[PDB]
């Protein structure tokens, strides 16, 4: 009854509060999914290299039930823990097969807010 | 700046160690180190009575179960104060064992600081102990604190 | 007649290594006479142990000043000093020691 | 985001190694990040002039 997905795609969004590490299927359906506030972390570790570990790693493990074999990396957004989250993602056994040049780079768009000192 | 050395004085005829001698520099107050020598040794002559084994084995296991693997040390990045857990030498573990030794023996409280040593030797090398409670809560913040690992 | 001078922390040992039998006199007095807690008794033999000079020189001593802990420790020095003015074939091994802390 | 190009058969970090190097080439570091808070037009005009003059960055 379980679709027994070969290789999917992994979303990681990271951020200066928080990480988010969703694992996908070629079409983009929702396999698993894991995130810094879901390890513990409440505060602004939130953000960290070690939570983005974490994080990687419980999404690695719950995907390993559902059997994909090998996976894309999709990483996107900015922050540090973007390097541990990959680390882990390796060291999980289940071998990255690819990655994109996506990013959501505006040309122009709208203007941010104002900043935090004024 | 830096590091410096130092030196300590190893024999001793009554179950000789180290780790004894710096046991014995320790415990000594007002200069009386005689005070703690013979403390010492009528509370491992106690242990091998009431234990048929070397008092060496037991101290040993002892220490090995005080020892603390992780310190937790405190720091104000910001109004939120901090803490990161950290690997502690070997040497630092064999004082900060020395220290937690020492300090939950003399609170225990008992007749003489002798019974008072052995039963917390006794108390260390069987896991549940004064000082254990404090090796426990010491490993129980350098886990909660595992966040930061490493800066 | 060696002698030698185991200046410690005010207690000096006035020690003449001469040829004996292995003897220790301490201000006219037997180890065990003048001194207690015999921990100390091993150890003054620490330098006497690491080159083999059991029972071939005596030791006549007037060790004036100091408590038993630094009477002992001027008796090694002093010992250590006669034994290297003696013979310095041991002092490659004894430079390890020194003793000397100008306490 | 260095590229869509894939490489195998080398180690965990020799992959870091060419993606923190081709990441420079790319506004992941710059346009993505610059607006995170507005900049008034005089002074976003004035920025260009200061930075890819002085080469500060």
């Amino acid at each position: 009854v379980k679709k027994n997905i070969e290789s999917g795609i992994a979303h990681i969004r990271s951020t200066f509060n928080n990480t988010i590490v969703t694992i996908t299927d070629t079409h983009g359906n929702a396999i698993s999914w894991s995130s810094a506030g879901a390890l513990g972390f409440r505060g602004s570790r939130k953000s960290t290299p070690f939570a983005a570990q974490m994080a990687a790693e419980t999404a690695a493990k719950g995907s390993i039930e559902h059997g994909l074999k090998t996976l894309e990396v999709t990483v996107k957004g900015p922050g540090s823990g973007r390097e541990a989250a990959i680390r882990a993602l390796q060291a999980a056994g289940l071998e990255v097969t690819a990655i994109r040049d996506v990013t959501p780079v505006p040309h122009n768009g709208c203007r941010p807010p104002k900043r935090r000192r004024v | 700046k830096g590091p410096v050395a130092k030196r300590d004085v190893l024999p001793d005829p009554i179950y000789n160690s180290k780790l004894v001698s710096r046991l014995i520099n320790k415990m000594m107050i007002d200069g009386k180190k005689g005070k703690s020598q013979t403390i010492l040794y009528k509370s491992f002559d106690i242990i091998k009575e009431r234990t048929g084994n070397d008092a060496m084995e037991v101290f040993e296991q002892a220490l090995k179960n005080i020892m603390p693997v992780l310190e937790v040390k405190a720091r104000r990045v910001g109004g939120a104060n901090y803490q990161v857990p950290v690997e502690v030498r070997p040497e630092r573990r064999t004082t900060l064992g020395l220290r937690w030794l020492v300090n939950y023996a003399r609170l225990r409280g008992e007749k003489t600081m002798e019974e008072r040593l052995a039963n917390e030797i006794l108390d260390a090398a069987n896991n549940t102990g004064a000082a254990v409670k404090k090796r426990e809560d010491t490993h129980k913040m350098a886990e909660a604190n595992k966040a930061f690992a490493h800066y | 007649q060696y002698y030698g001078t185991g200046r410690r922390k005010s207690s000096v040992a006035r020690v003449r290594l001469v040829p004996g039998e292995g003897r220790i006199v301490v201000n006219n007095r037997e180890i065990s006479e003048h001194i207690p807690s015999a921990a100390l008794i091993e150890d003054i033999k620490q330098p006497l142990t690491l080159t083999e000079t059991a029972g071939t020189y005596d030791v006549l001593v007037n060790v004036h000043g100091g408590g038993l802990s630094g009477q002992a420790g001027a008796i090694r020095h002093g010992i250590a000093r006669a034994l290297l003015e003696a013979d310095p074939e041991y002092r490659t091994t004894l430079k390890r020691a020194g003793l000397l802390t100008r306490d | 985001m260095s590229k869509t190009v894939v490489r195998k058969n080398e180690s965990l970090e020799d992959a870091l190694r060419r993606f923190k190097r081709s990441v420079s080439k790319t506004g992941t570091l710059a346009e993505a990040r610059k607006r995170e808070f507005y900049e008034k037009p005089s002074v976003k005009r004035k920025k260009k002039s200061e930075a890819a003059r002085k080469r500060k960055f």
